[PDB]
This record gives structure tokens, C-alpha cells and sequence, in this order.
């Protein structure tokens, strides 16, 4: 049926890399492809065929593993809240900045528009952190800014009449759910050269764009936990638009909410004793 | 696609209502490298001298 | 109910799964997409942009100066300016460039690379330089006589400030390994050598600076690609960021 | 026939250079006004025209032997200047592009190279989160302390991904960049957010054919382009 | 049986699921739908209805009197009648209105708002009033000279008892955050100021009441919407109801 | 096939918000859109374009998150009966009034016609309420008015020949089932200005409309429980018709079966010291 | 041309006002008879016509300085009045709409504002569940004790969602509301259930151009509209 | 719907017999705000004076 | 295998379920239906007596 045709999108990865045309020797004063001028800011236009004698090469290699979708389109850890047994409650602030691998991958772009698939793995363990048996339901509640936060395991906030929740078992399959692009802005921002507030220039609000922050995930067990639970929160970025590539992060990350780095030794690649030998 | 060479051909079937539920997009989209490599008002053809 | 047989792989979570999954906010209607300049659809658009090699990686050089290879007035003929093992992996000068940092995320590479050099001496400073690419099998070329036997360009300093040496994809196989993993003998994928030589000499008017610089720049050609995502070696953490 | 000679006429103001390289147009995107499909603010914008879309010259900088570089936030650097500055003060939100012209002449007896970066959303840090005098330095601009790291934990070498030109003294004495508006929203406040940073970083140091080092200034000239303003109220000068 | 692979999210219960589920009474046939007046299909039909602002929120005012802003005969020129931070969230006067109580259930908002004011003085009581909307960036306007620089209407008391100040959607972004969550810096979404001033004065015949009232009313325009349901802050319980 | 076409309904959320037309200045005595009269009971008709000079804005925002279906169309807690080990039996009286979030959401309307999806999560715990292991079937029996109630865990009422029952496992996936609109009336009533009975005006039967009450859910374990079981009963309202919007509840709820409130301090929004400053 | 002058003629009765605002027609729905598709009761209804569809005037109320408000249940308030009252007493079930007219004149030397609510299904409470003398107060009506909470734990400010008019003494001396039948069933008992509540609440207090406060009454006039009755038996007056 | 903008387009597929089993309805239904905002016998056009 | 997501209500037994279920005697062929007087299709035929 055509109605089911609406739920199917045929999508194709068949873009190839550029090929090579055979070329011959050139002795002239007409064509000088090797002479360049980096001052313009343009990258060199010279190609293989104009610099040496080439054979013909039919293109066969795909480019799809470096499409922005493929590069971001896998799951990565973004949150690891620990539910202790004293209160049986925990939360994770929602952003991709606690764990460095996804953050550094995002640092190649300025603005990014995407959806998210979240995946939550819960693991129970003892005080000495050895795996242990515990079968219990847990509740993950999305708490958006301005909604009252639960303060206990039995708080009546966990009613969840308006906050969305997911209920799953600690020893069941992983909870998984998708999320549309939720920013009030038309993209997310990986970096922000401004202040979070008018009438304020506190350093702690520099580089803080609050339209990236959609709130909190809160976690309880539905009864009081017998053992601590660790939730691992994975995000896969999908349906991805990217704008304005950047110099990628090179210094290690130090803080969650700013770009501070050490910068004690100004170098990235390793040293050698002489430029004319390895 | 039971295989052409480097052509992955996929029928993304979304079972849920919201488009955000769909799996990741496998299309190759247009590449315009020259907005980054040749970002200059006057085109400089390869065989010409760049300055002047 | 429809009879079924769940098989192996049931209830597993694979990080590269391509599956639809229920939306926790199925009635949400996002903000429109607006026009923004510089949309990127494929990271090989970035890899084709030139970036500066951290080429002056000599022990003791710090900061911006690591980006300028010294070039001097020579008192002897046919001297060497620079030497560089052609490698997208490892930790040498190519590893910190745009192409090198993308290669840190990938396991395999193919295609031609180009190196653009810009001379920074005074207007009155002259010179001719030989830029050589030696395919693998042996060592770095020891003298300009040996290096010239390879692919090479000869650069005349002048009004057009810059030159390109295209390092063409010359290779037994369709792809090479990015890394130089020793236990796995990925030195099998040795990709050759780049060396720079004085073709004549750097010559100056009396009392000019007797030392100038080359800024080396590198980028991928349009026939280039990467395979197999992999974790970046030098982007680590010992603790959760707070 | 000659991309070494340029003339830029905006408003009542005209720049010339006899040693340009070319003109960089960032992301191949000439500045353009906001279309009805992307716009959200319902009030009718003020478009000041030539009263603001004109070249403004900042104070010059001496290129010294030890110079690490200089930077300016936009619109920040022009927020107190002319009718651009006044339109930016009197409105809640602003949008527009830039025409940037960096001047530095020296002799055929000099050597040295400047890198001229226009960096969008250039959030900066060092070993510490920066204060207001560095995030929004005004017309006088700021100076780099970590030019190798581009003040942001990235690298100067990879900043050629950003729109740029060089000033290599053997070749040219000026760099020109045309910048489109870049943001994740249609308009944004001029006092709270800097959409672009103009960064001028010495890469090859400045050397003279003698040991006596005369004064070689760097001079920045910036024209706003295709500007709109919405949200008229009293004039507010800074985010403090 | 058909081979299957149950994946992640198996057996979870999401409160926003959109799935069919077996009916425990599959033969039941409900009563017909009859006509009832006032069917509502969308809660923005309610948000476009005017409601009264709890505008006189001064400490010590209780009950119905919180709905009437005092307006008096002034002995000085250009005095201020009222000041109000434009906010759908928080706990100020807009928060208890129909629009404000709907905004308590949502995280984000967009669109124009209108404020309708009704004067309640005697037939013989005259006056002119300035109603101002100041876009964000600074503080509340300090004097009528500063407030007039913004969007504003000037109200003449007369036969038509009421006036509208339309607060238009003036905004850097397509949407704002409803809440003023401090830890999350949602003051980023500051939406400006509404102030009321004497444009001339309230003037009365001898021995009339020297004080009258404005009843402020608010509603959404047809270009308004809400996103992201969220829990209402002030609808709580400490125990199950019995 | 067309028969399967009967089981598919293509349904679309594409209603947009109103746009904006550009306008210019008006100097006249003809058109006075800003002059209003709130006495009529009509809301102001004045629009943006007639009050200031506007630009043109193409509408892009949807309205679907405030459709009555979307606003009610999620699950919320409505019942939390506890099955003790002494009798292994419990029940929940069926109405949406024990937990305040759903009740307050319903208080925006007078009459509501809907279906229900019920979801039941069972959790076992110790006497000190710590999660514990217990695998057992439980039975939820719908007991409509006039059907005899079970008095024990082994009562022969649990035969369930005519009452519908659901059997599920305490440590299995949650039981879930749908329900059509069951009222004898043509809608449910959120509020009732009348008496439950003729010939009676007892205050305890004021505001009681017994056509909202469809009876009881009764709960046992199929054997005698070793640990207490807590059932959490969630309801999602769907296929929703709503009539006659109301002033929503503002005072906290106090009782399950009437609208009694404290009303000690007559105010809702917070106070300030002066009307001309914040 | 003038919505300040109105005339309402039902039966043998006619109202006029020279200061109306307009006429509120609740939910845009004029009262209408029950169609065969929604009806359930099989007996042929009695439709009394003009004998009951006519204006009835209740006793007037003084507007005092301290007045919190007044309220009447419908049909409750008219259940002992005229042939409406008799038809409602003699039948088990009843249906119909209302034409409500609130009168209050004062001078151009007075100020004050009444809110005139028609509230459907107005179930009331306070700190306690109310007794019969408040839930069904009869022709004399009841008084508010929590006018801020609208006797029901909601708020007076949000009750403009209900059909309403104002009586603002500078503008008008009368409010008119036309009410359709509202219920979740087709017909319902007149003695057991009140479909509408007429509520008149002072918002701006009553002030005079002197300190001597003459008598300013409020007067309610209500006409049933499009009435039907089914289930004829003996006459039953109240649910007690 | 693999995406138009703010158009969610869903094929609700009910697997059970009773209509009550079906998932929630995603249609946008007609809005008549004026039964609540303009509930008056005589229409008052925006440009007119309301009274008289 | 076809990717699936079993949801809530998995493995429950509802007494009013309307589902097909495997026949323990799939080859059985019942005796024909004969005519019998007084066939009842709906219990409201009894209620009208
Ligand atoms: C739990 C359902 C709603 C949660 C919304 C999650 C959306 C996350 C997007 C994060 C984008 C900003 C990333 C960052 O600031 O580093
Ligand atoms: C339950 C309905 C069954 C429909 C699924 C049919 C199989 C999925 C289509 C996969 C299309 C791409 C596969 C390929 O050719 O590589
Ligand atoms: C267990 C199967 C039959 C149970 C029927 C449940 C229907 C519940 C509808 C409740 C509507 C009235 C809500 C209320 O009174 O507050
Ligand atoms: C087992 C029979 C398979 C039929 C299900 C096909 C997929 C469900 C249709 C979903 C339609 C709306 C999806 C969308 O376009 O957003």
C-alpha cells in the first residue's frame, strides 16, 4: 500500500571517490599548475594528472564512512549516575560533556542539528563493586526545566502525570528511546562566545548557552534498593545536520562547562632531535 | 543489497509515528568542498598563475 | 499470535545498530531548519582543506615557531632542508594536522595527498628548492642525487609564493593502514618519504636576514578516503568531567 | 586581470590596496538579509543603510618582535562606534555580515607573515575561564596568550579550516574577508554574544634588513554589511 | 515460526508510548456521542481567552482585591502605575492566569501576548495612561521618558472602557523557555518588561472617589504555542487522597 | 488488501500557528483597533499588525502538543494498592482521584469522553520495604458493581467465569490492557453539582456522580505471598473528547471525593513589596 | 447600530435596557430542543411553551460595601415559580436553556464593577463539604464566602473562561446571557442536579461621590428557553 | 515520516478487534476559538468601536 | 531474524483475549451440524420471553 510506502524511505550510499585520467608530459610556458599562492586562503588546485604522468583509474571507493551521519551515527557513553542504597535516587544532567570521546567528535563543528537514541544499561553491584543479583524495576523520569525535582524515592513527583517516564527492569533488556531535535534554537551549539544572561558577565556564565540544556533525567528504583545500581547512559546521534567546521580539540578536556586547558608545553606532535632525519 | 560494489541500498522502515524514531539516514548527500577550499571571489583555474 | 522464533543476538545492544526505536515525545514539532552558511555533509570536505604542518618538531621548539621550517643561506652545495616519513598515523608532524586528526579517527586510508609550501623570506630573497617523494622499500634518501630519482618538484622562489608537491597514491594495495601498530606489523603499510633539498641556495642582498621560513601545508586530494572508525588515541580522561 | 588591486566602496567610504591577494568570501556566502521563512521576530526591522554599512577604522597596533597576536570580537568591537554602534545599542537584537580589511605594509627589506583569521563562535579559554575584559575587549581588542592553542585548546595549525588570508610581506600588504552572518538562531543580541572573532596572529616573525626596527603598524578596517535590528527600546551599551 | 530478534527496549514501559493494546472488554458498545456545547479540541483555544491578572500582588492584599491595580489622583507628573516582568513561568502575577497556568504544564513558549486593561472609575473620572513593553537587555524602565522608547500604547479613559497593549513576539529565537531555572541559567530567556504610567493624570470632579482601579487581563494571540509537557510545580501531595 | 486497510487509519498533525502579515503606519480616525470593551465578555480582537508596524512571518510552529489528545495522551499513576502477606488480597477503587497530577489535568474540562490504557507494575519488597526476589503469578479481577467481592485469597470468586481477569507474573513484563468509554452517560463528568440519590441531601452524597464509578479491581497472588507486593496502576487517557473548559484547580486537593480546600490565605501568586518595582 | 439598547421578549414578558454591552451567547450555542438521535426517554415530552418560557424576576439584593457576591442554582432557583416550577415538579426529568438578565443601575457619581458568571456544573466546597441550604439555596440564592477561590478551589481570575459579562457602572447597567442546556446526558432531574450557576461577584467595590451610601439593588431576571419534560408523575418539590 | 517540517504523518495500525485498543489519535482537529473568545450575538470587527 | 520489540503486556493471560492459538488436534474433523429446533443466537431472545 501507498500508506505503508509513507513509512519506508529508500536511501542510497553510492557516492564514489574521484577517479584518475591518464596524462602525458607537458613542456610549455602556457600551463603552470604547480605555482600556487597560499596567501589568498584558497587550497591548492593542482591535481595528480597535472604534476606527473598518470594512468587512468576508475573510481571504486565509497565515501560513506565519513559522511556526518556515519561519523556520529553510533552510540557513546554520556552519563554514568550511581544509585546508592541510602536514598535509592540519583539523576544525570543531560548534555554530552562528561565523557570526552563524543565531546571531541562534536568539536569538529559549530552548530549541529540532530535526533538522539538513548540507551540505558543498569548494573547492580555490591559495596565492593562486585556484580550481584538484584531484580527490580527502575524509573527514569525526564524532568524539564521548571518541573519540581523528586527529593526521595517515594516522592509523589514520580507520579509522572506530565513528565515522560520509562520503566524497565535492572536485569532485563536495556531501555531505549528516541528524541527529536529539542532546542529552542534552530541548531545546537558546540561552542558559545557569549554570556548566559543579560546584565551579568560572571566568568561562570561565559560560554554557557542555556538553549543546549533540556533538563534532567531522574532515577529511582521502585522499591528501596538492596544494592547500588549503576546506570550507563548511551547516546547515538542521528538524522544529523552539521555546519561550520572547526579546528578540533587538541588539548585534553578539563572541565564540563568550559574549554579550559593546561597549555604548559605548546606542542601536539612528538619531538625529534633533527629535522633532516627521523 | 545482496551484493555494483560500494553501493549500500537500504529501505529504512520506521515502525513508530515520529520521524525522530527512524533509524539513521544512509543517503550520501551533496559535497560542495569548494565553499571551504576555494572561498574566494575570483576563481583561479588550476593552469593559471594565482596572483595577478 | 503469529508463531515466532527469536534467535541469537536477542536483547543485545550493539552501538552501531541501525534500528527504529519508540520516541519518548511523539507529538513534538521541532523548530524549522534555517539557512546557515557552511553546511558540511561529509568529513572529506574538511580533509581537502589545507592546514599547517607542525613541521618544525625539533626538541626545544615551542609554540607557533613549530610551524616554520628554517631555511638559511648555505655555505655548501645540495644540502638538506627537511625530512619526513609519510604517515597518517603515529605522532609525527602529519598527525596533528586536519588530515592527520581525521586519520586518528580511522583505521585505513587511500588516495593522493598534496603538500603546499609557502616561502616567507624577504621580497629580495631568492632560492630554488627540490621537494621529493620516495616510494617505500628503503630508507630516507641520503643525498639530493638519490632523492631526485623519485617523484619530485623543483620550486623557484618568486611572485607566486607557494608550490605544491602532489604525493600521488602509489601503492601495492587499494588501501593502507593508518596506524603503525608494532605487534600487528602495520609497518607493512610503510608509505614512503618526503624530503626537501636546496636545489641551488638561498641568496640574499648584503645585510638581509640570512634565515627565512617555509610554512608547510597539507591536505587530501579528491581521490582520498578513510575506513573503519576507531578511537582517538590522545583524547583521554581519568575522571568524569565536573 | 589583477586580483592584486582592489577597491571596496561601502557608504561614504572607500578602501584601496595595490597588493591584495584576492578576496575571501567565507563559505562562499555573501551577506544577505533575513527571509520571511526563517524570521521569528514579528516587528518590522530597522535597516539603517549607509549610515551604518560603511568602513570603520580601529586604532592601529604596532607589530613588535615578541607579538603573539591580536583579536577583536564582532559586533563587540564596533558596538560604541558610529551609527552602527547606536543602532546596536538601541535594539534588543541585531543581525548582519562584515567586510574586514587588515592593512600592514612594510618594505621589500622586511620579512614576516601574519595569519588573518575570521573565527565564528570563537569561545576562548586558557588555564582559567576568562574575564569580561578578555571575552569582550571592545574597540581596542585583546591579545593572545596561547596563540599556539588558538586561545581555545585547539591548534593554530588547524585553524585554516576557518575563513582566512595571509599577509606575507614579500607578497601582499592587505587581507580582505567578507563574512556572512553565522548563528544558530535568526537574530541575536549584539552586547551578549559575539558571532565572529577577527584574529591576526604572527607566524613568521617580523625581520628587518637592519637591527634598528622601525614602526610597522597593523590596522583593522571593518564594515558592517546587510544589517537589521529589531526590538527597539532605550540604548544599552554593554552586558554589564 | 518467523525468525525474530527482539532488541533493546524490549518489555519496557514508556509513559508516552503510542501502541495498540488488547481490550479487556472487546464486545462492549459504548453510548453514542451526543451534542454538547463548547467542545475543545486544543488547549490553545483556552489560552486565547482573556483571564484576569492577579496583578495587585502587594504584600498584605488578600482575595478579590488582588485583581484591581490602584489608580489615583496624582500630585506629581509622569508617575508610575505598575511594573511587571514579562514571564510565563515563576510565581509572579502572570503565573496564576489561564495562560500562566497552561504554561505551568509546558517548558517552552512562542508568540504574541495581549494585555487588555479595563478602567473602573466613575463615568466622570478622566485620565490618560501609557502602557509600555520594553524588550530585554536591561532593567525595568525607570521613568516614563525611558519607557516610551519601547513598544507602547496610550490609553484615553472614555466610553470604550478598555484598551489592548499587544506584546508582540520579539525574540532572538523561535522559542523561549517558560521557566527561570537558575542552575540552568534560563534567565537567558528574559522576555522584557511591561510598565504602566500616567500619561496625564487621573482627574475627578469635587468630592468623587480619588482612587479607582484597572483590571488587567491577559491572553495569547493566534500565533502562540507551547512545547514540552512538564509537571506543574504547585500541584503536589504528601499522601494518597482518601 | 482493503480489509487490512480497515485496520489502518492515516492521521495527520499538520495544523500550524497563525502567521504575520507586514503592516505600515496608520494615521486616521477611521480604524481604532486598540479601543476595546471587556464588559461584553468578548476577548480583545486587536492583533499585532494593527497595533505596531509588523514584518511578514511565515507560520512554522505546530500546535499538536496542546491538542487535547496529546495533553492527556500519556500514562500517569492512579492507584497504588499494597498486597500484604497476611491475607494476600487487596483492591483499588477505580477512579482518577487518589493522585493529584492527573486529577488536576482533568480539572480543565467539565465533560470528558475517552478510552483508557491501564498499565500495572508489580513490585515485591520486604517488611522494611527493600526490594526482594519473589516470582509469583498475580490475578487482577475487574469486579463491577453488584458482583460479589472476593474475601480471601482462595475465595471461589476468583474463578472469574464472568468477571474479566488478567494474570501476569510479579517479575515479568507489566500487564497492560485497554478499556472503551464505559459510562452509562454520554461523557464522564469531572465535577457534579448535584446529589447521588433522590430523597437524600446528605453532604457526603453531594458532588458524587455514580455514573463515573465502574467498580473495583481486586488483586491476589495465586499462592500466598511470601513478601508484600505493591501494584502501581497507570492510566493513559486516549481517543479523547473534551467539552466546557473550566478554571483549573488552584488550591491543593485535600479529599478524594470532594473539592474541599483550605483557603486560609486568599492568593495564588507570590507577593512583592511594591507594585512599581520587582 | 446600537448594542447598548436591547429588548428581550419571551412569552407575555419583555425586558428593555438602554445600557447593555452586548448579549453573551454561551459557547455560541442558542438553546435548542433535543433531537431524536440523542434522545433516550421513549415517552412523548410535554413542551409547555409560553406558560413557562418567560422572564421571572427574583427578589432584589442590596449591593453593600462588604458584599462578597451572590449565586443561584438553575433550575433550582425557579423550581417553585410559575408554570416552569410546576412542570419541573411534576416531571422526573427536564431539559432547557436560559435567558439571564442582571440589572444594576447606579449613577454617573458611582463606581464599581460586578462580574456576572454563568458557571456550568458549579460544584462548590470550602474548608467543608456544603449543606443543602448552600448547594440548592432556592429563589433567594446563596452568598459566596470564598469569592477569590470561586467557592471551588479554583480562582475567580480564571473564571473568565466561563460565559460572562461585566457590569462596570461607568459603562452599563445590565448583563444578558443566553445559556444552552449543558449536561453529560440528554435530560436530567431538576431537583437533584443544577446544570448552571448564576454568580454575581463584586470585583471593584461600590463607591459613591459622598459618604452617605444610598441603596443600590441588584436584580436577577431569568427566562427558561426551549424546555421539555418527560416522566410525568405526582409533583415532587425538592430532593429532600 | 522520514522528515515539510512540523507535519507528523502516522499510520495507526490497530492489531485488535475493538477500536478502543487503537493507539492515540494524531489528527489535528478543527479549532473554533471564537465560541469562547467572541461569544456574543453581534460580531464586533476589530477596526470598529465595540460599544454602540 | 526480523527485529522486534516485545512491549508491556507480554506473556500475560487476559480472560477476554481474542487471539488465535495452536490446536492440539489439528487433523480432527468434527461431526456435522444437524438441524435442532430452537437455536439461540442472542440471550435477548430469552429476555423477551
Ligand atoms: C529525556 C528526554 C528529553 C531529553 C532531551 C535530550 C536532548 C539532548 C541534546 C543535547 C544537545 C546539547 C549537547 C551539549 O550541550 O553538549
Ligand atoms: C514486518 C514487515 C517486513 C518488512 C521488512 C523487509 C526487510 C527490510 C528491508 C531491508 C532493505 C535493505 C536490505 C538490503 O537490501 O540490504
Ligand atoms: C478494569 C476494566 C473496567 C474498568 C473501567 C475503568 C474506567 C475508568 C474511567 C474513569 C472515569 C471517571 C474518572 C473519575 O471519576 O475521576
Ligand atoms: C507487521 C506489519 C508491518 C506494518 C507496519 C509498518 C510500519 C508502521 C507504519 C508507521 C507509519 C508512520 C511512520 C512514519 O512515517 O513516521
Amino acid at each position: 500500500g501507498k500508506m505503508l510506502k509513507d513509512a519506508i524511505d529508500k536511501q542510497v550510499a553510492g557516492a564514489l571517490v574521484a577517479g584518475t585520467t591518464t596524462s602525458t608530459h607537458s613542456v610549455a610556458t602556457d600551463s603552470t599548475p604547480a605555482l600556487q599562492a597560499a596567501e589568498t586562503g584558497a587550497t591548492s588546485t593542482a591535481r595528480d594528472e597535472s604534476m606527473i604522468e598518470t594512468r587512468t583509474i576508475v573510481p571504486t571507493h565509497g565515501i560513506h564512512e565519513t559522511s556526518v551521519e556515519s561519523f556520529f551515527g553510533r552510540s557513546s557513553l554520556v552519563g554514568m549516575p550511581l544509585l546508592a542504597t541510602g536514598t535509592s535516587i540519583t539523576h544525570w544532567r543531560i548534555d554530552f560533556r562528561e565523557f570526552v570521546q563524543l565531546r571531541a567528535k562534536m568539536s569538529w563543528f559549530t552548530y549541529m542539528r540532530f535526533d538522539v537514541e538513548f540507551t540505558i544499561i543498569a548494573t547492580s553491584s555490591t559495596g565492593q563493586n562486585v556484580t550481584t543479583e538484584q531484580h527490580t524495576t527502575y524509573q527514569v523520569m525526564y524532568v524539564p526545566p521548571g518541573a519540581p525535582v523528586p527529593s526521595n524515592q517515594d516522592s509523589f513527583q514520580w507520579q509522572s502525570g506530565c513528565n515522560p517516564s520509562v520503566f524497565a527492569d535492572t536485569d532485563g533488556p536495556p531501555a531505549q528511546f528516541s528524541v527529536p531535535f529539542m532546542s529552542s534554537a534552530n541548531a545546537y551549539s558546540t561552542v558559545y562566545d557569549g554570556y548566559a544572561r543579560f546584565m551579568d558577565t560572571d566568568p561562570d556564565r561565559y560560554g554557557i548557552l542555556p538553549s543546549n540544556f533540556l533538563g534532567f533525567m531522574y532515577f529511582r528504583t521502585l522499591e528501596d534498593a538492596a544494592h547500588q545500581v549503576r546506570f550507563r547512559i548511551y547516546a547515538k546521534i542521528k538524522h544529523t545536520s552539521c555546519w561550520i567546521p572547526r579546528a578540533p580539540r587538541q588539548a585534553p578536556y578539563k572541565k564540563r562547562y568550559n574549554l579550559v586547558f593546561s597549555g604548559d608545553s605548546d606542542r601536539i606532535c612528538s619531538n625529534r632531535a633533527s629535522l633532516t632525519s627521523y | 543489497g545482496a551484493q555494483g560494489g560500494s553501493t549500500i541500498n537500504y529501505n529504512n522502515i520506521n515502525y513508530y509515528s515520529h520521524a525522530a524514531s527512524a533509524a539513521q539516514n544512509k543517503q550520501d548527500f551533496t559535497q560542495d568542498p569548494s565553499k571551504f577550499t576555494q572561498p574566494i571571489a575570483d576563481v583561479i583555474k588550476e593552469t593559471a598563475v594565482p596572483l595577478k | 499470535g503469529l508463531p515466532t522464533k527469536p534467535g541469537p543476538g536477542s536483547y543485545q545492544f550493539m552501538t552501531t545498530d541501525e534500528d527504529c526505536s519508540p520516541c519518548i515525545l511523539p507529538d513534538f514539532q521541532p523548530t524549522p531548519e534555517i539557512f546557515i552558511p557552511g553546511k558540511v555533509n561529509n568529513l572529506l570536505e574538511i580533509a581537502q582543506v589545507e592546514s599547517i604542518l607542525e613541521a618544525n618538531n625539533r626538541e626545544g621548539v615551542e609554540g607557533v615557531e613549530r610551524y616554520v621550517i628554517p631555511v638559511s643561506v648555505q655555505d655548501a652545495l645540495d644540502a638538506q632542508i627537511y625530512a619526513l616519513r609519510l604517515e597518517l598515523g603515529g605522532s609525527g608532524p602529519l598527525s596533528s594536522s586536519l588530515l592527520g586528526t581525521l586519520a586518528k579517527h580511522y583505521t585505513q586510508w587511500s588516495g593522493s595527498v598534496e603538500i603546499t609550501c609557502m616561502f616567507t623570506g624577504t621580497f629580495m630573497t631568492t632560492g630554488k628548492v627540490l621537494l621529493a617523494y620516495t616510494p617505500p622499500g628503503g630508507d630516507m634518501p641520503r643525498n639530493r642525487e638519490e632523492a631526485m630519482l623519485g617523484t619530485h618538484v623543483i620550486w623557484d622562489f618568486g611572485l607566486q609564493s607557494s608550490i605544491t608537491l602532489v604525493i600521488p597514491w602509489i601503492s601495492a594495495s587499494h588501501f593502507r593502514g593508518v596506524s603503525n601498530d608494532d605487534v600487528l606489523n602495520y609497518q607493512y603499510y610503510a608509505a614512503g618519504h618526503v624530503t626537501i633539498w636546496y636545489q641551488t641556495n638561498m641568496v640574499i642582498p648584503p645585510g638581509f636576514p640570512n634565515t627565512a621560513g617555509i610554512i608547510m601545508m597539507i591536505a587530501a586530494q579528491p581521490n582520498f578516503s578513510f575506513r573503519i572508525q576507531k578511537d582517538r588515541e590522545d583524547m583521554t580522561q581519568t575522571a568524569i568531567l565536573q | 586581470y589583477s586580483d592584486r588591486v582592489a577597491q571596496l566602496t561601502l557608504g561614504n567610504s572607500t578602501i584601496t590596496t595595490q597588493e591584495a591577494a584576492n578576496i575571501c568570501v567565507a563559505y562562499g556566502c555573501w551577506p544577505a538579509k533575513l527571509s520571511d521563512t526563517d524570521a521569528t521576530s514579528v516587528d518590522k526591522p530597522t535597516e539603517p543603510g549607509v549610515s551604518a554599512d560603511r568602513f570603520y577604522t580601529l586604532r592601529s597596533k604596532p607589530w613588535q618582535a615578541d607579538s603573539k597576536g591580536w583579536y577583536w570580537k564582532l559586533p563587540d568591537a564596533l558596538n560604541n562606534t558610529g551609527m552602527f554602534g547606536q543602532n546596536a545599542q538601541f535594539h534588543y537584537i541585531y543581525r548582519g555580515g562584515w567586510a574586514v580589511h587588515v592593512q600592514c605594509n612594510a618594505t621589500k627589506f622586511h620579512q614576516g607573515t601574519l595569519l588573518v583569521l575570521a573565527i565564528p563562535e570563537h569561545q576562548i579559554a586558557t588555564q582559567e575561564q576568562p574575564a569580561f575584559d578578555r571575552t569582550m575587549p571592545g574597540s581596542e581588542g585583546g591579545t593572545f596568550q596561547e596563540p599556539f592553542w588558538l586561545e581555545d585548546g585547539t591548534s593554530l595549525g588547524n585553524s585554516l579550516i576557518y575563513p582566512h588570508q595571509w599577509i606575507n610581506l614579500r607578497t601582499n600588504n592587505s587581507a580582505t574577508l567578507i563574512l556572512p552572518y553565522v548563528n544558530a538562531i535568526p537574530m541575536d543580541s549584539a552586547i551578549r554574544h559575539s558571532n565572529w572573532t577577527l584574529a591576526i596572529i604572527p607566524v613568521a616573525p617580523l625581520k628587518y634588513a637592519a637591527e634598528t626596527t622601525p614602526l610597522v603598524p597593523i590596522t583593522v578596517t571593518i564594515a558592517p554589511m546587510e544589517t537589521e535590528y529589531n526590538g527597539l527600546r532605550r540604548a544599552i551599551a554593554s552586558n554589564q
